[PDB]
This record gives C-alpha cells, sequence and structure tokens, in this order.
RNA sequence: AUGCCCAUCA
RNA sequence: UGGCUCUGCCAACGCUACGGCUUGGCGGGCUGGUGGUCAUACACGGUUCGGCAAAACGUCGAUUACUGAAAAUGGAAAGGCGGGGCCGACUU
C-alpha cells in the first residue's frame, strides 16, 4: 500500500497461494521423497500448513546440509510469491539476478549495448569475498522490514531467516530473494548515492562501465567504504581495465563489438562429483564441495548447485 | 475400540465419497465401479485386518487406503467432464488421513 | 506440520504410482475415446490400466515380491493392450503415435519396477 | 456346509427383497451389496468342502462385510434404503448365521 | 476325466443358459451371477483337469455346490418369477449327473 | 517363448472382432468370453515370469477354456452363432498356440 | 536464468 | 461408455408359476499459449536512435506528518531522485 504492505500474511496463506507454492515447489522435484511423501494427502497437507501459517506456529524443519524439507519449500514459496514481488519492485532495473526477464542473459546484453551506446572506456568490476555467508543477517532485516510492515510475516520470514547470524543459508528461495534485496542496497549505493548510470550487478558480482579509469577506481573505494561499513561483505577481485580486457562479466567476455564466452572448471567439477558419486566417494565429495562452493562463491553458482544438487540430493551448501 | 474406531471414522469417508462416486457419470463407468469397490470394498479391507492379528493385514489395509488417495487424485483427473473438484479431494484427503492416523496408531499397537 | 504420514513408506511404489499415474492420465484419455461398441475391451484394459496403480500400491505396502511380478505382469498386460488397441480393435483405437508414447510412458515406470525389483531382490 | 447355508438362505431371502427396493440411482451400490450378499453363499460352501479355516474366517469377513452392508444401506444410502427396523431383523438373521459360524469356527479351532 | 464332465456339463448349461437368460431384469444381477455360475463352472473343471491339487477338484465341486444353491434361490426368488420348480427339477437332475461324475472322479484321485 | 504371445495374437485378432459380434442377448457370455480370450495373454505372461509349470498348466487350462468357448458360441441360437467355420478355423490357430504350449511344457518338463 | 526435446491447448 | 432394477408399442432364441417374462426391433424418458522433460557469422541482435520524464512505476521523504490515548496489521503528500516509463523514427 506504499510502503506500508501491512497485510501480507493474508495473502501469503490464501489457499490460492499455498497451490500455486505447492505447484512452483513440485516443478520437477517430482521424484523427491518430500514430493512423494507430501503428494499422498496433498491437500489434506497444505491445510494443516496454511493453518500453521494462519496461526504463527510455522516452525522451519531443519535445514539438512542447505536442502529444505518440501513443506519448507513450499512455505518459502508461499513467502517469496507475496515477499518477493514487493522486493523485486525494488530493485533497480540494472539488477540482474534471481528476477524474472533479467538474468544471466538480459544483464550480458545490458552490459553490451550499454558498452555499444555510451562508448564506454573502462569498467570497474568487482565481487562480494564471500556474499551469502556474510550477508548481514540484521541489517538485511532493516530492508526485509522498510518493506514488509506486517507483524507475522516479519515473524515468518524471521523464522524461514533467523535475525540472529552472518549467514544466509545460501540457496533458498527466500535467500536469492534476500541477497539481491542485500546487494540491493550497493545498487543504492551506486545510482542513488555516487551518481553512476552505466553498471549492472548480478547478485555478487558488479560490472560499472565507466570513461575515466579513475573515477571507476573512486566508484570502487566508494563502493568497498560502503560495503565494508554498512553491509558487512568484503571485495574478493576487482580491476579497472578498459574495455580490452573485456568484462568478464557473467560467463561471457563483453566487449563492445563481439562477446565471447569463456571454458569451465564446471566440468571438471561437474566430471569430479560425478565421479565422486560413481566411486562410492560421496564423503571427500563434500570436501571437494565446499572447496568448490568458495572458489565459486564469487562466481554465481546458484542454478548450478541447485542443479547439481538436483541430481542426486548431496546438499551443495 | 480400534477396529470399531477405524470403521466409524471411515464410515465418514464413505458418507462423504459415495455421494460423490454416484455422481461419476456413465462415461467414467469403469473408474466409477472400481472407485466404489475401493471406497466400500475397504471395509472389508479394515474387517479382515481386525480378524487375524497380522500386520500384513493391516498394511493391506494401508495399501487401501493408498488406492483410494490414488483414486481423489485420478477422479480429480480425469479431464472428462469431471468429478471430484479439488474441494472435495481436500475434504476426502482429511478424512482418510483421520483413518491414516487411526490405522497408523493400530499398526504401532500391533509392532 | 510433518506431512501426513502414511505406514510401509516404499520410495519406490511412490515414485513408480506418480510416473504410473502419467500413463493412466495418457492411456485413459485414449481408453475412453474407444467406441461404444469396443466397451468391453475398453472395460477389461481400464481395468488393466486402472487396476495396476493397486497392483504397485500393494506391492509397496505388503512388502513381499511376489507382488512387484504381479505388477510387472500387470504392465506387459499394459504393453499388450497397446498392441492390441492399436490393431486388433479394428476401427482404429490408438494412433500408432499414441503407442510410442505411451510405450515410453510405461516404460520410464518399467525401469523404476525393474530398479525396484532389483533393490529387494537384493 | 449344509446347515450354516439354508440358514444363510433365510438371510438372502430376507435382505434379497430389500436390495431390490434399491432405486436406480444407487444401482451400482445394489450390485455390489448383492454380490456381498448372494456371493457369501460362495464363500460358506468352499470352506464346507475345504474346511481350511483360512477359507472360514473369509466367511467370517463376508458376514462382517455383510453386517457392515446393513449399517450403509442404513443411514449412508441416502434415501436410507434399509429401514432400521429392517436392519435390527436382518441383523436378527445375520446373527443367527454368525452363531452357526462362530459354533464352526470354535469346532474347527478344537486344537 | 476333464473331457467327459464337461461334455455332461454342456448339457446342463444347454439347458440352463437358454433359463438364465429369461431371468427377468428385475432379477439381473442375481441372473449375471448365475450365467457366471454357470458359464464359468467350465472354467472350474478344466483348471481341474489341466492340473492336479485336488483342491481345484474341490473348487469344481463348490462350483456345482453354488449352481445348486442358484437353483434352488431363483426357484421362488419373487414375483417376477423365475426358474419355475420344475426347471429346478429338471436341472438338478442334469447337475446330479454332473455331480455323480465329478464324485466319482474325486474319488479316483483320492 | 514370447512367439506365443504373438501367435496368440492372432487368436485374439480373429476372435476378438466375432467376440465383439456376440449380440447383448448373449451379454454374460460375451464378457465372459471376451475375459478368457484378451485374459489369456495375462495367463502367457505370468508363466514367462516365472517359468514354473503351474502358470503354465494354468495357461493350458485357459486355452482348454477358450476352446469350450468356441463350442459353446457355436450352438447359441439364432443368426447370432459362431460359424462352424470360425469353431474350425479358430480351433487351428488355438491349436498352433496350443502345440506351442505343450512343447513349452515339455521343455520346462524334461529342463 | 538457458536452450533442446516432448505433451496438450488454440 | 455396445447402458437402465425403463417404460409404452409390437414381434419372436425362447421360457412360463399362463399373469407374464425374456429377447428382438420400435418410440419417448433417465442416461502462440500452457505444462512437462533434460543438461568475433567483423554483423547486428530491437543489445537501434532521438525527444520526454507530465503520468504511472521504482525509491527516498516515511512505517514520517496527519488521524486517533496510542498506530493499534490506519495513513499520506509537496518535493527530490531515477528510467524501469513514455512518445515517435527506423527496424523488429
Amino acid at each position: 500500500m506504499g510502503k506500508r504492505h501491512r497485510n501480507l500474511i493474508d495473502q501469503i496463506t490464501t489457499w490460492e497461494n499455498l497451490l500455486d507454492a505447492y505447484r512452483k515447489t513440485s516443478h520437477g522435484k517430482r521424484r523427491t521423497w518430500g514430493y512423494l511423501e507430501f503428494k499422498e494427502y496433498d491437500l489434506a497437507n497444505l491445510l494443516a500448513l496454511q493453518a500453521e501459517l494462519k496461526a504463527g506456529n510455522y516452525e522451519r524443519g531443519p535445514y539438512r546440509e542447505s536442502a529444505l524439507e518440501f513443506k519448507d519449500r513450499l512455505v518459502q514459496h508461499a513467502l517469496c510469491n507475496i515477499v518477493a514481488p514487493i522486493f523485486e519492485a525494488g530493485l533497480l532495473p540494472y539488477t540482474y539476478a534471481c528476477r524474472p526477464d533479467k538474468g544471466t542473459h538480459a544483464g550480458v546484453c545490458h552490459v553490451q549495448a550499454e558498452l555499444r551506446r555510451t562508448r564506454a572506456t573502462h569498467f570497474l568490476k568487482s565481487d562480494f569475498s564471500k556474499f551469502f555467508p556474510s550477508i548481514d543477517r540484521a541489517a538485511l532485516y532493516a530492508m526485509i522490514d522498510k518493506k514488509i510492515h506486517c507483524a507475522a510475516t516479519r515473524r515468518l520470514l524471521r523464522v524461514v531467516l533467523p535475525d540472529e547470524g552472518v549467514g544466509i543459508p545460501i540457496g533458498s528461495l527466500t535467500s536469492q530473494l534476500f541477497a539481491n534485496v542485500y546487494g540491493g542496497a550497493v545498487d543504492r549505493l551506486l545510482h542513488d548515492e555516487l551518481k553512476q548510470r552505466h553498471w549492472a550487478r548480478y547478485m555478487d558480482d558488479i560490472v560499472v562501465l565507466g570513461d575515466d579509469p579513475e573515477e571507476l577506481r573512486a566508484v570502487f573505494y566508494r563502493l568497498r567504504d560502503f560495503a565494508s561499513e554498512r553491509l558487512g561483505l568484503k571485495i574478493s577481485h576487482w580491476q579497472v581495465a578498459p574495455v580490452s580486457r573485456g568484462i568478464n562479466f557473467l560467463g561471457y567476455r563483453i566487449w563492445p563489438t563481439h562477446k565471447l564466452l569463456r571454458k569451465s572448471s564446471v566440468k571438471r567439477a561437474k566430471r569430479k562429483v560425478a565421479n565422486f558419486i560413481k566411486h562410492g566417494e560421496d564423503e571427500s565429495l563434500q570436501r571437494f564441495l565446499a572447496s568448490w562452493s568458495g572458489h565459486a562463491q564469487w562466481a554465481d553458482t546458484h542454478n548450478l548447485f541447485t542443479w547439481m544438487e538436483e541430481q542426486y540430493g548431496i546438499a551443495c551448501h | 475400540y480400534d477396529q470399531m474406531l477405524i470403521v466409524e471414522r471411515y464410515e465418514r469417508v464413505i458418507s462423504y465419497l459415495y455421494p460423490i462416486a454416484q455422481s461419476i457419470p456413465r462415461k467414467h463407468g469403469v473408474a466409477r465401479e472400481m472407485f466404489l469397490k475401493c471406497l466400500l470394498g475397504q471395509v472389508e479391507l479394515f474387517i479382515v485386518a481386525g480378524k487375524s492379528n497380522q500386520v500384513s493385514k493391516l498394511y493391506a489395509a494401508d495399501a487401501g487406503l493408498a488406492m483410494l488417495r490414488f483414486w481423489l487424485r485420478f477422479l480429480a483427473g480425469i479431464q472428462k467432464p469431471h468429478a471430484m473438484t479439488p474441494h472435495q479431494v481436500e475434504t476426502a484427503q482429511v478424512l482418510i488421513a483421520e483413518v491414516g492416523r487411526i490405522l497408523g496408531s493400530w499398526i504401532a499397537r500391533v509392532n
């Protein structure tokens, strides 16, 4: 209702929403123990869930490690059907992560496009050290809270994601959203403060085309000082090169002209994982996974981590 | 108790579902006759179960309840004309779930 | 909340019933398109089609391998019934495309049944 | 056997007229009730021949299901087909064949 | 042997099937069940003869006994009259003949 | 031996057209004949998933019952009877399946 | 978020 | 869904407890979208070019004023700031 939004738990628990949440949570999880044990009495289950949420007695079943039980991924989907579009609407257009009709491509296309027009002569690329494991979960809930205003959605948000820690249990539906919202704070220190207008952020990676490589370096210093003091995230890699390095954005190397993609330790990792599975070595795979989850937490391996969790069930996070 | 309890709770399933299962059109006639044989013939499955004190008979009572839940799913699908509206599936699933609870307690009591 | 737990839960029966439901959801519509005459063939096909779910389900709860083979016999019979309504039903019942579609859908359930038979056999 | 069937003849001779009152609406329940009613004779007979108590308990299950059918036809069937009186008198007849079945169960499980 | 009983039971069927098709639709379930007992006992005999467990030779006897029940039931079923007592008497003679053969066969196996 | 089914499927292909010909008048005979004809495939299938001779004899019993059905449907009265030709020209088909069944029974019996 | 293939609907 | 424990008429495979029934005709009655699978083409992607930025959208003002003890699952706005929006051109 303009800021406000002070009655979301009424719409989160509308039956017709939990059925959408149900159909969304079951998309392709239709061969998981979770769906198949829930599917049995699905609509009697959604009637004990609706009425657990409609009361304020929902309590998240444990994060299996960070996957969730079907009941929970449905609660997360039922949140992130009412709560996501009141956050993903404040997300500045140039945020290209986990929002419909933006994404991998519309970002790389925006960048290439904004590279052709404006004829950028430089660019700042940055990246957040260990982003999800460093999101404040506290100054997050000062953004999940200048927007939710409903004292029951807020308590469901705080069950699905406690207000006490520094680790967004990475890779939920509630966590993709709240990480975009979170990294939307640096978008509103680029676009609002700092007034830079040729950028793209995809979750933790942030391209900032300039013309003055010295301005980009300023922008970066201002971005780091902000994100260190206000969000609590450091910058893993950065550079101020011309568009001759080709912005290494989102798997591509994006010149104004061409747009070479890139190679894939992915393949090494996929093969490593697949081997580990069909070697009975699914316990050193957790060590490897934890390792590659560090080499790829700078990267944007959410989809890939979901994908590898779906091939089997081994929780990457 | 037990067998008496199960079936007075299952009579509510029948009392809800038999009207639904008599509304299924003749077109969906084989499904209906088989659904009615699953619904009204589950009483015999319970009856046999509480006449043996053997858990395999109470597991085939669970199989019958599971098949009945299949029939709900299925009859909510049958796009042809139709039959069970999703609300009826929801309500019946609640009823069958109550029978499920009692069957579970009974399975446990035997265990 | 913790979803309503049925007893004797066999992932394999749940998965296989869920996948067999796609067979039913495909073949049942074209079992109901078989004309007036060829009604007995239809009723027998429908009782084989819709009745294989019970075979799987009882196999899942009463953990006894005989019931898993009875489920295979019912599917093998469903594969026969495909052949039957394909050609022998003289006014065309199933188009050759529909047999190809359903045969794969049945085969996915076939694989799951085979894996389940195997995991029990060990 | 011979005496159980002759006493169940009376159940049928009482209940079969009752099952033919069930209207067109519930014609599909009737067929199932008649197959339970008239088909319990085969259950008795097959146990009379092969005296394995397995066949004898299936006869008991059928009598128990017939008792369920009384409850169902009296009430759950919406134009409560069997009047409470008719259920009462039928249950007397079924009780007589119940007694004989019980004595027969007992005579078989003497040891 | 199965061939003899079945050929003699074919005479039961050939007598009773016309009669069991005349049973009014009012008693239509009873009719379809009687017909399925009548044609259907052939399978009981046939299974008994193409195998041997003696339980199959008792299930054939049970079916003959059930067929005898059906006769007595259909005789005096209600107001839409079915099998008249004469028809029951005639049929009982034929069923008795196949009963005798079944008994001798049960005995020769025993 | 799965040429059994694919030889039997020409019995079906011959007999099903003339089994759907049997008029309503002979509806119970038809339903039972069709369940004998089209349901013999399940008898063979079960036999081939086990190779137990009991299931092989049950397949033989079904072929024998199918032979009965031919002779029964012959003398079923009216211009609605399986013509004598068809009885003979299906007995030939069933005999071919009979031969293979016999060889299969023998293959199993002399392991 | 991506396509391929597939199903149905128009 | 070749139905009906459903009737009327009218015939007969028939059967009759002689009324009928059955069985046959013969009428009426009741009867692109969506899902789902699966894991430097040196030329431009409508990734084009201008104008606009009123509106609506986003954000901030703001869970603020205001109302009502109290915001209590009431509640702005001027304004600023965006372009995500708009309007054409040309192409799609």
